[PDB]
RNA sequence: CCGAGCCUGGUGAUAGCUGGUUGUCCAAGAUAGAAUCUUAGUUCAACUUUAAAUUUGCCCACAGAACCCAAAUCCCCUUGUAAAUUUAACUGUUAGUCCAAAGAGGAACAGCUCUUUGGACACUAGGAAAAAACCUUGUAGAGAGAGUAAAAAAUUUAACA
């Protein structure tokens, strides 16, 4: 007795989940935070034409720095010291 | 399943929470309008 | 694994912290090979900073064997008699130095799981808790529902 | 079907009592939005998650500064439900070069330029 | 010595007799032992608390399985308190 | 102490107390094992760590009359 | 109906929450919901709903 | 630490419980009148900068 | 402290004999508290490995009262083991047969479902009437208070309370009553 | 617990975030000497300086854009003046 | 052990078919479709990976994009950010399930089937009872520290002159 048809959370007939005041409080909190977010999003500080052409310089320097870092790709340097330090394994006290 | 159904199609939990929070909160005075007034 | 491995309660040797602190690493015995690319690290360590090690730590004693070995070893025993064998085979000098320094810092007691990260021989003040601490008494000591 | 939701601009039109309660003066408005991520980027569309990635808020509970300008407010509107925002407060003026190091934030959205680390 | 207390190092006999001897050396009356609290008296695990009171004033309380164990433990407590070797005493200075 | 105590808001004054503690030993912690395993996917990996640990002993505590 | 939707003390109404999209609820919702705000579910109609 | 304190020195934990009860009473007085009153003495807070 | 080690341990982990009276109390609350004390949660030294339980005894289970129409609503059900042995008895008849079974099974449900449940149920004690064997009305410690109050009856309300209580309305004289 | 109260009072919801419980030094030499800064505090402070420099640059760029708009509007004014003078 | 014997050789017969496939550690990584004696497969495209050259790449601001007879979309300077294209070399995936939404078929049935936008799963963790697909939540460790997230169903019913 007490069986559910098929799976418990899907299909034409499922186990009916219900709401709790815990979830109600949680969601009202989320949405009131979102309402104050709307408020603070309002009243901008500058206009489109005011803010049009100020950051293009910084964006340009950023993109050219990225280009330089990407172009800077080569093999590393090789050195006689790094090569010949492999000879140091056969040392022994005389 | 389909949108319109013969039975009441059980809805998503988020939606059911939203509908359970959104109701007509009747504006009542602190005093009942019969005994005092 | 904790249940497979033994355990101990945290403790110090002889209560070293109260009195004068003493470096309770007693002895080191290095076994190195003249030949062998594996013993190059030990040889260069003995060259540079084993002298400085002994001079920094006069209390400890150091023996060097310098005998043919396919693998260089370091043996160290502590005040308790705790033995510690370690293999420095194919090991760099800076990490060998850190190893020796940590052995000098380490005490004479084998490393295993510690049940408790502290130890207080005088834990309880104001009297240990018993069930009758936080409840009152009765007039001339009467149990509930008792005439005399 | 599910699509990018257009927001009517009338939503972002403050009322007199809204001003009175939030203490946000429309005249002489703030300049900078402190932002923090409250919601999971999972179970969210690719545009929302990659937009917050572009803004640079992969890490939660991390106050990050953006401008108060329409181009950014667009993305902020798009991912508004995922974030707690608040404008920047400072009584002590901009941080001087001498006080670059003794800076500290507050839960009230304020930025103290000096941090003496002891009570009044 | 810091760890173990007195009577693990220095065993004694007739602690209550030694206690009355000490109290009469200090010129006070011979106190009486009185059970303050008890539980499970008929139970297989009797538990008693004995207090040593002089002139209607207490000096030491002691738990015990039985009355004798409780009173001798209270005598030991009084001895520790008198000699000043209470576990809550000033640690050794360095 | 046995009959009193002093609370901070949050912490007490510096010169009011003086808590001296000595370091006694530094060691590698006993080897702690961490492995991740998944089912029917040949995903198995093991790793062993030896976290460093230090031991202190508190020598003495004293109180100043400065209230 | 009109006086109830005028005099409801709830500061939160389906039209507001939907036109705002304050929790991505347009996911669970339909575009028809914008005009079928709360009263409708498929063919049904709850007049008490607001 | 609250646990081991209540274990080994119950007098201090009883002091803490009395402190908490008094703070509850101060909070109730504040719930009655938030301002327009002298704030609780223990409810007073420290300002750091 | 300045106590000895073994006596200190003994007094710390010792057992306690709690008593309660079941005169007009709810078995729900009574079993909740009895479970707390049997587990020994009230001891701040509680951990599952040490059986820090305490003996509990309750009196006058016969004079127990539920909240609601539970005397009829509730159904204590048990299967004997044979076919058709699926017996059910309402709380009323189950009480008439055995007045303690209600409270003991209530605590049986309250307590954890580990094998310690049976041991703690053994430690529990039970009496439908205000009478006790000598040993276990002797070896007691303390009688903690009851969860709820008992409302007074008209014969119990003194006269001065009635006089202090103001009368609310004036009846007309012409009325049979 | 109490994080909301700490926030309404002005402190961090988590005491480990900021304040005297976490920013102060955790140890000092018995002789009274100052201990070296720990890596957590060092990285937090570096992050704070980066944050502050970012705030400064952002505000400077916003003010520069506003000033550039003002200059461009003045240009437009003076060039209309030129036009009707022609 | 005869739908046509047993033995040997070709013969290690072939098999898109089943099964199996050995030491340690790390990183990136399921992704439109077309043709096929083709749908248990394969080839190409796409996706994924690797190493390099180059520069624009994602979000996008006004404006712009049909007569017939709705949610959104395309392009798109700025701004926010750092990726994208091309080149050289292959492999593998290419029989997919639920949910929300727009539709069709069906019975306005299916844990049904088929397309589209999106999400999750086939990767870890907490919760709804156990629970793939529901809600929170992702970059990995030691802790005998702390603050939060989603997170517990409420209902009792009809007198009448
Ligand atoms: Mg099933
Ligand atoms: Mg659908
Ligand atoms: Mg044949
Ligand atoms: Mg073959
Ligand atoms: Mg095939
Ligand atoms: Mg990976
Ligand atoms: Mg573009
Ligand atoms: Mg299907
Ligand atoms: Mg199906
Ligand atoms: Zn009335």
């Amino acid at each position: 007795r007490g069986r559910i048809p098929g799976r418990q959370w899907i299909g034409k007939h499922r186990r009916p989940r219900f709401v709790s005041l815990r979830a109600k409080q949680n969601m009202i909190r989320r949405l009131e935070i979102e309402a104050e977010n709307h408020y603070w999003l309002s009243m901008p500080y500058m206009t489109r034409e005011q803010e049009r052409g100020h950051a293009a310089v910084r964006r340009r320097e950023a993109f050219e720095a990225i280009k330089a870092a990407a172009t800077s790709k080569f093999p590393p340097h090789r050195f006689i010291a790094d090569q010949l330090d492999h000879l140091n394994v056969t040392k022994k006290w005389s | 399943s389909k949108a319109v159904t013969r039975h009441r199609r059980v809805m998503h939990f988020q939606r059911q929470k939203l509908m359970a929070v959104t109701e007509y909160i009747p504006p009542k005075p602190a005093i009942h309008p019969s005994c005092l007034p | 694994t904790a249940r497979g491995t033994p355990s101990r309660f945290l403790a110090s040797v002889l209560h070293n912290g109260l009195g004068r602190y003493v470096q309770q690493l007693q002895r080191l015995s290095f076994s190195v090979s003249r030949d062998g690319a594996s013993s190059r690290g030990a040889r260069e360590f003995v060259e540079r900073e084993v002298i400085d090690f002994a001079r920094r730590n006069p209390g400890v004693v150091i023996y060097v064997n310098s005998r043919p070995c396919c693998v260089p070893r370091v043996v160290a025993e502590y005040l308790n008699g705790a033995v510690r064998e370690e293999s420095i085979h194919c090991k760099s000098v800076e990490e060998i130095s850190t190893l020796v320094q940590k052995l000098a810092d380490q005490s004479g007691l084998d490393v295993i799981r510690i049940r408790k990260p502290f130890h207080t021989d005088n834990p309880s003040i104001q009297g240990q808790w018993h069930p009758f601490t936080n409840k009152p008494t009765t007039f001339r000591g009467l149990r509930p529902r008792e005439v005399q | 079907k599910f699509t990018r939701s257009r927001i009517p601009e009338k939503v972002f039109q403050a009322s007199p009592e809204d001003h009175e309660k939030y203490g946000g003066d429309p005249q002489n408005p703030h300049k900078l939005h402190i932002v923090t991520r409250i919601k999971s980027t999972r179970r969210r569309p690719y545009w929302e998650k990659d937009i917050i990635k572009m803004l640079g808020l992969e890490k939660a509970h991390t106050p990050q500064v953006h401008k108060n300008i329409p181009s950014v407010n667009a993305k902020l509107k798009v991912v508004k439900h995922l974030i707690r925002i608040k404008p920047l407060k400072l009584p002590q003026g901009l941080p001087a070069e001498e006080n670059m190091s003794n800076t500290c934030l507050k839960s009230t959205g304020e930025l103290v330029v000096q941090w003496h680390l002891k009570p009044v | 010595m810091t760890g173990k207390e007195l009577f693990e190092m220095w065993k004694i006999i007739n602690p209550m007799g030694l206690l009355v001897e000490e109290l009469k050396k200090r010129n006070v009356s011979a106190p009486e032992s009185r059970l303050t609290r008890q539980s499970g008296g008929t139970t297989a695990l009797p538990l008693y608390f004995v207090g040593l009171y002089c002139d209607k004033k207490l000096i030491a309380e002691g738990p015990g399985e039985t009355v004798l164990v409780a009173e001798e433990e209270a005598a030991r407590v009084a001895l520790r308190k008198l000699y000043g070797f209470t576990e809550n005493r000033r640690p050794w200075n360095y | 102490a046995d009959n009193f105590t002093l609370l901070g808001k949050p912490l007490l004054g510096k010169d009011l107390v003086r808590v001296e503690a000595t370091v006694i030993e530094k060691t590698e912690s006993w080897p702690r094992i961490i492995m991740r395993f998944r089912k029917r996917k040949n995903f198995k990996k093991k790793r062993i760590v030896t976290t460093p640990q230090t031991v202190l002993r508190i020598n003495s505590i004293e109180i100043a009359p400065c209230l | 109906q009109e006086e109830r939707e005028r005099n409801n003390q709830n500061p939160w109404t389906f039209e507001r929450i939907a036109t705002a999209n304050m929790l991505g609820i347009r996911k669970v919702l339909s575009p028809y919901d914008l005009t079928h705000k709360g009263k409708y579910w498929g063919k049904f109609y709850m007049p008490k709903r607001v | 630490v609250l646990a081991d304190l209540a274990i080994y020195e119950p007098k201090t934990f009883k002091s803490l419980a009395a402190l908490a009860s008094r703070r509850r009473h101060e909070g109730f007085a504040a719930a009655l009148g938030d301002g327009k009153e002298p704030e609780g003495i223990f409810s007073r807070v420290v300002q750091y900068h | 402290s300045s106590f000895s080690r073994a006596p200190q341990q003994w007094a710390t982990f010792a057992r306690i004999w709690y008593l309660l009276d079941g005169k007009m109390q709810p078995p729900g609350k009574l079993a909740a508290m009895a479970s707390i004390r049997l587990q020994g949660l009230h001891k701040p030294v509680y951990h599952a490995l040490s059986d820090c339980g305490d003996h509990v005894v309750i009196m006058n289970t016969r004079h127990i009262a539920f909240s609601g129409n539970k005397w009829e609503q509730k159904v204590y059900s048990s299967h004997t083991g044979y076919p058709g042995g699926f017996r059910q008895v309402t709380a009323a008849q189950l009480h008439l047969r055995d007045p303690v079974a209600i409270v003991k099974l209530a605590i049986y449900g309250m307590l954890p479902k580990n094998l310690h449940r049976r041991t703690m149920m053994e430690r529990l004690h039970l009496f439908p009437d205000e009478y006790i064997p000598e040993d276990i009305l002797k070896n007691l410690v303390e009688e903690l208070p009851q969860p709820r109050k008992i409302p007074k009856r008209l014969d119990e309300y003194t006269q001065e309370e009635i006089d202090a209580f103001p009368r609310l309305w004036t009846p007309p004289e012409d009325y049979r009553l | 617990a109490g994080g909301q109260w700490r926030l309404q009072q002005g402190l961090a919801a988590n005491p480990s975030g900021y304040g005297p419980l976490t920013e102060l030094p955790d140890w000092s030499y018995a002789d009274g000497r100052p201990a070296p800064p720990m890596k957590g505090q060092l990285r937090r402070k570096a992050e704070r300086e980066t944050f502050a420099r970012r705030v400064v640059l952002l505000s400077q760029e916003m003010d520069a854009g506003l000033q550039a708009w003002q200059l461009r509007q003045q240009k437009l004014q003076e060039e209309q003046r030129k036009q009707e003078n022609a």
